[PDB]
């Protein structure tokens, strides 16, 4: 319990639009390289509070590249990914967002 | 006839702009496209369809810039592929996430 | 190329200092080498390589369509031959 | 760079006599052009030379013959005068930026672009030689690793235009060593293009057909050729080595082929072709071959070489077809149906069936084309002796070999 009782107390950001996109600098190698460089697109787009919900994105991208018989990914495989990973939250978003006092 | 209604159209296009607003010069694109597709030039109609996808991709929202995706399809059946016609029904579908868009489109 | 794989055959048989003797040996009451004998004779040998495109040192592998005469003339006359013949049956 | 793929085609059309000096003329007047503007008189000398008799006769640098036809492939003294007053311009402009940048800071990377740019010049006037060296100082020095790949098969382009196998052979062993190293599928896909060429030109279809096919569904143009020689290139060595299943498959059904539709002569001329051997047709067939023979396979420099072999296969092809579903045929019918005669027929068949192809025989008595496919054991107990007996042999080899040292 108590800080420094087993030492060392290190909280772990969530992850800032920098961090975002260095993490997702590395899948981007690993799958077939974007075409048009729209890299920072997905990052100002949003902000994830997990290394995870950047990974979810590269994952998705890959089911609509798969779809259109394309390889490579694109920026409009891009805008369909975000969108999609993005209205998981969008959705809980809107209800503090509108309908309120 | 064919070529006097697509002359129509080729003097109002340039008026669009001049006199007129953007709304109106892209709409009259559409319509181009659609009596070549009639005249049966296909090189013509695409390529008056990708100038439409690319520039308002950033200004998609439009009922107008779904017709855009669904004629791009009836380009493509026509070319024979069915994998790029399906494609660009996919992604007429993804700009009409709403069943509000205007009732035509949807029959369409 | 010689019998069965000649590449099986050239990995298996290499100089040696044991070997020498021998293959001089062998080679002599066959008499002479009989490759540097020939274009003094002949006033040199000549390997067609502006008639073939696959040459007479073989690039890759062999076409056996140089032993035919082109057959495009051939099918060509065939054709027009038939079409006035067809014509007139 | 881009040139290259442009001069070539239009050049070898010139030499050839199987077309038509309609064709010809065209094609010497466009290039002749572009052959004063772009300075390709290193490539210009290689050409009248390579031949050498039957064209390249007419010029400056041989002495005049009546067997070249052209006097759009003689040269100008104009055109040395330009030519080096060109190459100083620019060389000495590309020399003065590496002594510069020698001193400015972060020289690894700098230096080596001027001599990425040095290859550039030498591509453009058609000299592979003194671009063979400067590219091989861009490697040597600190760039980008992608930027390796492109060097490399910017030298192996050059080795195309020239047309040597060997040299081109050995720039792309480089490029599929450091092809997985980069990762790249920017560079992958350009293998795949580049590659395509050089296996169309060996006498192996089966990796020419692979790679050719594939290249169709993501195709680069960004300093590549053009897909219109691809997508005809690739449906020839397709309709070779595809079998009917997979000739559906991958040609025909082919949604990149369909969307190409006829718009070169030479895309008309292979499509007709496979689709009437598909659909079982005989009439048009003998005709459409002809044509494809006349407007694809000569043009291009590199189906000269397999011209022949077309023709026989293709006739190869049609009769097995004909032959696995028939057992009997008249000499009559068959003719009379591929749009041909009773005496050219008979022909056709003394070629192929000595050599044991299609494995049949003509009653010439009767009047019948009778067939005898063997498809029993005693056809497959041969070929499963002969793979035992070359195994006896290569035993008896090593084996012996071994015992004696």
């Amino acid at each position: 319990l108590r800080p420094g009782r087993i030492d060392r107390k290190i909280e772990f950001p969530p992850p800032s639009v920098a961090a975002r996109a260095e993490i997702l600098r590395i899948h981007s190698r690993k799958m077939n390289l974007t075409r048009g460089i729209n890299l920072r697109k997905v990052a100002e787009k949003m902000n994830g509070c997990s290394g995870a919900d950047v990974k979810g994105v590269c994952t998705e991208a890959g089911m609509y590249a798969l779809r259109e018989r394309r390889i490579h990914v694109t920026q409009e495989d891009f805008e369909l990914a975000v969108g999609k990973v993005m209205n998981k939250n969008q959705e809980t978003a809107i209800s503090v967002a509108k309908l309120f006092k | 006839s064919l070529d006097d209604q697509i002359f129509v159209c080729e003097k109002s296009i340039e008026f669009a702009k001049r006199e007129k607003r953007v709304f109106l010069k892209h709409s009259l694109s559409i319509k181009l496209a659609t009596l070549h597709y009639q005249k049966k030039q296909y090189k013509d109609s695409l390529a008056l369809i990708n100038d439409l996808l690319r520039e308002f991709k950033k200004l998609d929202d439009k009922p107008s810039l779904v017709d855009v995706h669904l004629l791009e399809s009836k380009v493509y059946h026509k070319l024979r592929n069915l994998a790029k016609s399906k494609a660009s029904l996919t992604a007429a579908r993804t700009a009409a996430n709403s069943i509000y868009c205007p009732t035509q489109t949807v029959a369409e | 190329m010689s019998t069965d794989v000649a590449a099986a055959q050239a990995q298996s048989k290499i100089d040696l200092t044991k070997k020498k003797n021998e293959e001089i040996n062998k080679k002599s009451l066959e008499e002479d080498d009989e490759f540097e004998d020939f274009p003094i004779d002949t006033w040199a040998n000549g390997e067609t390589i502006k008639s073939n495109a696959v040459t007479q040192t073989n690039i890759w592998e062999e076409n056996w369509d140089d032993v035919e005469v082109d057959d495009d003339f051939t099918n060509e006359l065939k054709a027009e031959l038939d079409r006035y013949k067809r014509e007139n049956q | 760079r881009v040139p290259n793929y442009e001069v070539s085609e239009k050049a070898f059309l010139l030499t050839q006599s199987k077309v038509s000096i309609e064709q010809r003329k065209e094609a010497a007047e466009f290039v002749l052009a572009k052959i004063k503007e772009e300075e390709m008189a290193p490539y210009y000398k290689y050409l009248c030379e390579e031949y050498l008799v039957n064209n390249g006769q007419s010029d400056l640098e041989h002495d005049e013959k009546s067997d070249s036809l052209n006097e759009w492939i003689k040269f100008d003294q104009e055109l040395y005068n330009e030519l080096c007053k060109k190459n100083e311009s620019k060389i000495k402009e590309l020399n003065e930026k590496i002594q510069k940048l020698e001193e400015d800071d972060e020289g690894e990377l700098e230096q080596a672009q001027a001599w990425i740019n040095l290859g550039e010049y030498y591509a453009q006037i058609g000299d592979k030689d003194n671009a063979e060296k400067t590219l091989g100082k861009s490697l040597s020095k600190a760039i980008s690793t992608g930027a390796k790949i492109d060097v490399m098969l910017t030298i192996a382009r050059l080795g195309f235009f020239y047309n040597d196998q060997l040299y081109v052979k050995e720039k792309l062993e480089a490029v599929n060593s450091m092809i997985e190293k980069g990762g790249d599928w920017e560079r992958r896909n350009r293998y795949k293009t580049y590659y395509g060429i050089h296996c169309l030109a060996v006498r192996n279809f089966k990796e020419a057909a692979k790679l050719l096919v594939d290249s169709l569904a993501t195709f680069t143009s960004i300093e590549l050729t053009s897909y219109e020689s691809i997508a005809t290139y690739a449906s020839v060595t397709g309709l070779f080595t595809l079998e009917r299943t997979d000739l559906k498959s991958k040609v025909i059904d082919s949604p990149e082929l369909l969307s190409l539709i006829s718009t070169t002569a030479a895309l008309q001329s292979i499509s007709s072709l496979t689709i009437s051997l598909y659909a079982s047709d005989y009439a048009s067939y003998f005709p459409y071959l002809l044509e494809t023979y006349a407007n694809v396979l000569i043009p291009c420099k590199y189906l000269n070489r397999h011209a022949d072999f077309f023709v026989r296969e293709m006739r190869r092809k049609v009769y097995a077809q004909l032959l696995e579903s028939y057992k009997t045929l008249s000499l009559k019918s068959m003719a009379s149906a591929f749009g041909v005669s009773v005496a050219f027929l008979d022909n056709d068949l003394g070629k192929f069936i000595p050599n044991k192809q299609l494995n049949c025989v003509i009653d010439r008595v009767n009047g019948i084309v009778e067939t005898n496919r063997p498809d029993n054991k005693n056809a497959q107990y041969h070929l499963l002796v002969k793979q035992g007996d070359g195994l006896l042999t290569k035993l008896q080899k090593y084996g012996a070999a071994v015992r004696l040292t």
